[PDB]
């Protein structure tokens, strides 16, 4: 079974940069889709941005377009969000998750990771 | 009983994945008194300084072999050039592992450098099956990089020479231009649809985006590309239906390592299977061994490695490479297909074109609209300028027959004569009066105008350059503007030789005019 | 104030040039050149960058010259590289500094004294223009400038025939079974080859095996398979036909000051016309924030020189425009002679007759029916090439076309 | 095809009798 | 962004008994060239990950047991449990999955009682 292990928790400074690891095994990590979302605590997650590792395709929400890059290391199959500008809205829990695809069709979020809380 | 081999990496995981591969190069080799010491060296941002220290480290070791491993890297260059022309002035085999380029196939100046991963000419063959495949002769090549648009239209010129066809459109030009539009017009005019691009990023991007723009993205449209054109922000602008071609562990460099230190363990322990062994000296004398052990490497053959049977041509590239096939179907990336050594099997998933139905659609069209030129013949064909606008005289004959005239666009006198004027006149005459017969006998349109001098055309190269060229009729009838020649033409050889004739309708000869 | 280095590796008359280094006549124009000499060796190509690399540090270095005596193709391939990388333009004028790579860098502003590959094919076939010897055959190796010179040729020739074209690959070894097999094709008198120097040694011993060049076979090769006089290789066949650079009317102290001189009027004219003399803080250590002041112009300043008569602007590739070239031939006892000239797209033979190394001599009269003689084409098909003596000096022949009724038969 | 069935016929006389037979 | 209406906000039933749970979707979720519905039904319980409970509106997980039961299609889907138990109280969310109408969006949520 795959498994996706984030980072620990970390204290950055407002203004400051903070990235964010996700260590992926147990799958294709080539050919699969990883999605990083924002859960504030007591609050429902918000979407950022996918990445598909085989293409280096990056696509961004409008919110954090400018304030998230996502990378990918294929020698050790971990995802990568760097959050920078950091500010009290973003002390929230940040996961990754990889796409659960079935005969070529999306059927939704089916592996996560433990999740990270930034303050 | 050393031999020394140097690599360059950055990343400390590879290092000490290269470091346990040289240590079990020994394992079944035997207990042979044969050492291998392991070396690597980092990354600078510059190149001079880079390539000095890099060749000042292995001088210093004696290496017999280089490996270069970065994909990533944040110049767009992709240069360990200078590392293997300086291993060309010693002769020191080289084995690329990243870039695949075609610069590097060119041995007449990579004197001593190989790669085990094809270049894109091979995707090239994998078009040329795939037209097998959907029974395709007609494409629209267009290319940007001069540098291997050449290769790579070679290579196509190759693969056609079994069937004798050719690519019915080529386009070449300076990559960073953007008013390209023109020549998409161009080709869609055309009979063929199969669209093929090569090229980076951004001029993929681009082109899908000025085809999206021109509605050149409709129905019938089969594209193909590569890979390099479905990455970064050319896959943003990724139009639908797109077919798209992927290598099979790109990027896998912790199995690519392996089976490159296997591979050169192997080479090695045949290369110390003969004699006159010789050792490159602290950098003017080369090493003589340069071209005979590159011979010994060439006829190496294996049966190991994840990706299968590792094999060198003669260019010391890779052979049998298995690819992927991606189908952008809704933005996302689906695998519609696999590729063997040599053949193609579609997997279980279907492929939707751009239009409608998942069946391959016909990339030709048919135009009864048909171009038609001529010259001004004294007896058969009669210019005269309009009335008043636009308007021939309804003239009639004495035999009660009303003469049949056509609109005809044509310059007025000569060059020197005439700077620009072009005037739309009434023609008639004998090839009218034919041409019209045949437009009754058969359905389809026509459109006359007249060439631009008063040659039948000649094959004159260029005054300096000596580039063969036609023209007059023939000049406008090869360069495409003309479809149809209907003019008395003179049948020869040498002129049947570039086109097609029909059975003559005429028989005469020549004379002398006295008076 | 323009700073010209000027580099000098094996023996040559280091003093001779320095007495003629302020040889030229350049008050017309407010210049003042530095010039530097400093000696150098062959020691290794890193070598060369550390002088290269103290001069332009120290002097600050806006152009420089080598000169040397190798017989090494790299110099001038690894010069390639300074020269982009730097925005001090190189220049080459003898010895291994000589001789044409393939290319040059887009960004490369190193330019070498000599001919290119089409010029020297032009030559040739004017050579076999002269005497008229119109069977021939072409064999080279895989070096880079062997398709420019097989297509140039083929373009020129487009009554020559020719029915042999031979390419070898000497990277196999153990070939030389297929070799002289494959030579079995040959059948024309000459034949033409281009090749490398040890290349040639081979293939030579490989002829010599197989006995295709001892009386009826004459060679002819480029410049590139001699290079050097003073060396003979062990077997070259006696009648070897060569053109080499006219090295023993234009010395060393001459190239130096053409060199200077072009160097000097180049910056003048990029330093007059855009007011602006492109002079940057020649840095050695990183050179990549010292590129910023790229010229852009002064290589279109570097391409149209004029030298009170001299000619020397250069071409796109890197090669000189209007060259100089002399003719060799390898007599009996191992020397080359000087035959002929050829400047200018005229050629200049001493001998009127190629001498050689049955046949019965005619003489005949013009008659109005029988025997018809006109002037030669500024010969035509179905004529025949007779020679006048002309008598005022040395024996003087002019070269004119008879045929006729008597001739036919 | 269709240049062939002129030929046959007469119809390329009538082309002769409006240009080329036609005489002052 | 489509917006997915979820009815009813909350519920509780006894054990044993038959829930329905609604999505109402603002536009069309059935792409017509393939006539499939991109909306996904999850369960979602305190302190865990949300679980893919059903796809394309009608089709259960293999770990979804056959008492779950999803209908509807267009702009209006429903979830359907046959046997409540006590195990399935969670907080359950509709999601559509269409590339063509991003950003995916999410329901206000049925909470489950028991
Ligand atoms: C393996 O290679 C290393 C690196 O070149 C050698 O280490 C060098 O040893 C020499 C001599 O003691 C030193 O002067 C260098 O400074 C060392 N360099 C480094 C980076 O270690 C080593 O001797 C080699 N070992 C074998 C068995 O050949
Ligand atoms: C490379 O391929 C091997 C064998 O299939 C696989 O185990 C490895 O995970 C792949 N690359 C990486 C580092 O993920
Ligand atoms: C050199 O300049 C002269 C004078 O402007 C011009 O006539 C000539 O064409 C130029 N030649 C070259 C090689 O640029």
């Amino acid at each position: 079974q795959g498994q996706m292990q984030q980072s620990g928790a970390e204290l950055v400074k407002p203004g400051a940069s903070v990235k964010l690891s996700c260590k992926t095994s147990g799958f294709s990590f080539s050919t699969s889709y990883i999605n990083w979302l924002k859960q504030k605590p007591g609050q429902s997650l918000e979407w950022i941005a996918w990445i598909y590792a085989g293409t280096d395709g990056t696509s961004y929400n409008q919110k954090f377009t400018d304030k998230a890059q996502l990378t990918v290391d294929t020698s050790s199959s971990t995802a990568y969000m760097q959050f920078s500008s950091l500010t009290t809205d973003d002390s929230a829990i940040y996961y990754c998750a990889r796409e659960g695809i079935y005969y070529g069709n999306y059927a939704g979020f089916t592996y996560w990771g433990q999740g990270t809380l930034v303050t | 009983k050393i031999v020394n081999i140097g690599a360059v990496l950055s990343t400390r995981k590879h290092e000490q994945m290269f470091r346990e591969a040289v240590n079990q190069a020994n394992k079944r080799h035997g207990s042979w008194k044969i050492q291998l010491n392991a070396t690597s060296v980092t990354h600078k941002p510059n190149a001079i300084q880079m390539a000095l220290s890099v060749c000042e480290d292995l001088i210093s070791s004696q290496v017999y072999a280089i490996l270069v491993s970065h994909p990533p890297t944040p110049n767009d260059h992709f240069t360990p050039t200078p590392v293997s022309y300086t291993a060309g002035f010693y002769r020191i085999p080289v084995l690329g592992l990243t870039t695949r380029m075609s610069i590097y196939s060119d041995k007449s100046i990579h004197l001593s450098f190989l790669r085990t991963v094809p270049p894109y000419s091979h995707q090239s063959s994998v078009w040329f099956e795939m037209m097998r495949v959907y029974n395709w002769n007609h494409i629209i090549l267009l290319v940007s990089d001069d540098h291997e648009g050449r290769a790579a239209q070679k290579r196509l010129e190759t693969l056609l020479e079994e069937r004798e066809s050719k690519a019915e459109k080529v386009l070449q030009f300076d990559p960073g231009t953007k008013n390209v539009t023109a020549l998409l017009m161009e080709a869609r005019d055309l009979e063929a649809r199969v669209i093929i691009l090569s090229a980076s990023e951004d001029d993929a991007a681009t082109v899908y985006r000025a085809a999206a723009m021109l509605n050149m993205t409709g129905s019938g449209y089969v594209w193909l590309v590569g890979e390099r054109e479905i990455s970064g922000n050319a896959l943003r602008y990724a139009p639908d239906g797109i077919i798209g071609l992927q290598l099979i562990n790109g990027k896998n460099e912790s199995a690519h390592i392996s089976d490159a230190v296997g591979v050169v363990a192997q080479a090695v322990h045949e290369l110390l299977e003969k004699e006159n062994i010789t050792d490159p000296p602290r950098g003017t004398n080369i090493w003589k061994t340069g071209p005979l052990f590159k011979r010994v490497l060439m006829s190496s053959k294996y049966a190991d490695g994840v990706t299968g049977r590792v094999e060198f041509n003669e260019d010391g590239d890779r052979k049998f490479a298995n690819y992927s096939i991606m189908n952008l179907q809704n933005r996302k990336l689906v695998q519609v297909g696999i590729y063997n050594g040599t053949h193609v099997i579609p997997n279980d998933r279907k492929i939707i074109w751009p239009g409608g139905e998942t069946e391959k659609p016909r990339g030709y069209q048919m135009s009864t609209r048909l171009k038609i030129v001529t010259i001004h013949q004294e007896p058969f064909v009669y210019v005269k300028p309009t009335m008043s606008d636009g308007t021939c005289k309804e003239e009639f004959t004495v035999n009660g027959d009303p003469v049949k005239k056509v609109i005809c666009t044509g310059p007025n006198d000569t060059s020197p004569g005439s700077p620009r004027h072009t005037v739309p006149q009434c023609c008639y005459g004998f090839c009218v009066d034919l041409l019209i017969k045949l437009a009754r006998t058969m359905n389809f349109t026509y459109e006359v105008h007249l060439v631009a001098d008063g040659k039948f055309g000649t094959q004159e190269r260029v005054n300096n350059s000596n580039k063969k060229e036609w023209n007059g009729m023939m000049g406008e009838l090869l360069s495409g503007q003309a479809d149809m020649i209907v003019a008395p033409l003179t049948i020869n050889n040498e002129r049947a030789q570039y086109i097609e004739f029909s059975k003559p309708f005429k028989y005469q000869g020549l004379t002398i005019l006295v008076k | 104030s323009i700073g010209i280095a000027v580099i000098l590796v094996g023996t040559s008359d280091e003093v001779a040039i320095k007495d003629a280094h302020e040889k030229d006549d350049f008050h017309h124009l407010s210049v003042v050149p530095r010039v530097e000499l400093v000696a150098m060796n062959e020691t290794d190509p890193k070598s060369i960058i550390t002088r290269i690399c103290d001069l332009m540090s120290d002097r600050k270095i806006q152009g420089v010259v080598l000169a040397d005596d190798t017989d090494q193709e790299a110099i001038a391939q690894i010069l390639d590289f300074i020269s982009a990388q730097t925005l001090t333009p190189i220049l080459g004028i003898h010895g291994g500094s000589s001789m044409i790579m393939a290319d040059k860098d887009e960004s490369s502003m190193f330019f070498q004294f000599g001919p290119s590959i089409e010029q020297q094919a032009s030559v040739m076939l004017n050579i076999m223009e002269e005497y008229d010897w119109y069977i021939f055959s072409i064999v080279t190796t895989y070096f880079p400038g062997y398709q420019d010179f097989v297509n140039k040729i083929r373009s020129t020739i487009e009554g020559w025939e020719l029915e042999e074209v031979l390419l070898l690959d000497m990277s196999l070894d153990d070939g030389d079974s297929k070799i002289q097999n494959q030579l079995k094709k040959l059948q024309s008198p000459i034949i033409l080859l281009y090749c490398t120097k040890e290349e040639a040694t081979y293939i030579f011993e490989v002829a010599n095996s197989v006995g295709l060049t001892g009386y009826g076979y004459t060679w002819i090769v480029p410049s590139l398979v001699a290079g050097d006089t003073d060396t003979v290789p062990s077997e070259f066949p006696t009648g070897l036909i060569s053109v080499s650079y006219d090295e023993w009317d234009y010395g060393l102290p001459a190239r130096v000051r053409d060199g200077i001189a072009i160097i000097t009027t180049a910056a003048s004219d990029m330093l007059s016309e855009h007011s602006f003399i492109p002079e940057p803080k020649s840095s050695c250590y990183n050179t990549h924030e010292k590129r910023i002041y790229q010229s852009n112009m002064l290589n279109r300043y570097l391409i149209n020189v004029t030298f009170e008569g001299r000619n020397l602007s250069f071409s796109e590739d890197g090669y000189q425009m209007h060259p100089k070239l002399v003719i060799i031939l390898l007599n009996k006892e191992r020397k080359w002679e000087r035959v002929g000239k050829w400047k200018d797209k005229s050629l200049q033979m001493k001998y009127y007759v190629w001498p050689r190394m049955d046949h019965l001599s005619i003489v005949t009269l013009e008659e109005a029916p029988f025997v018809i003689v006109e002037s030669v084409d500024p010969c035509m098909r179905n004529t025949v090439p007779c020679q006048k003596r002309i008598i005022s000096e040395e024996p003087g022949y002019i070269k004119k076309c008879c045929k006729g009724f008597c001739i036919d038969i | 095809l269709s240049i062939l069935k002129s030929h046959e016929n007469g119809f390329m006389e009538d082309l002769d009798k409006t240009w080329v037979r036609y005489q002052e | 962004d489509i917006v997915m209406t979820q009815s009813p906000s909350s519920l509780a039933v006894t054990a044993g008994e038959k829930v329905t749970m609604r999505c109402k979707s603002s536009q069309s979720l059935l792409w017509s060239v393939n006539q499939n519905n991109y909306l996904s039904w999850y369960q979602q319980k305190q302190g865990q990950p949300p679980k893919l409970l059903i796809y394309g509106a009608s089709i259960r997980e293999s770990w979804v047991p056959d008492r779950f039961t999803g209908s509807g299609s267009g702009t209006d889907f429903t979830l359907t449990i046959s046997n409540v138990h006590a195990e399935d109280l969670a907080v359950y969310y509709c999601q559509h999955n269409h590339g063509s109408f991003l950003p995916y969006t999410f329901g206000g949520g049925t909470k489950l009682e028991i």
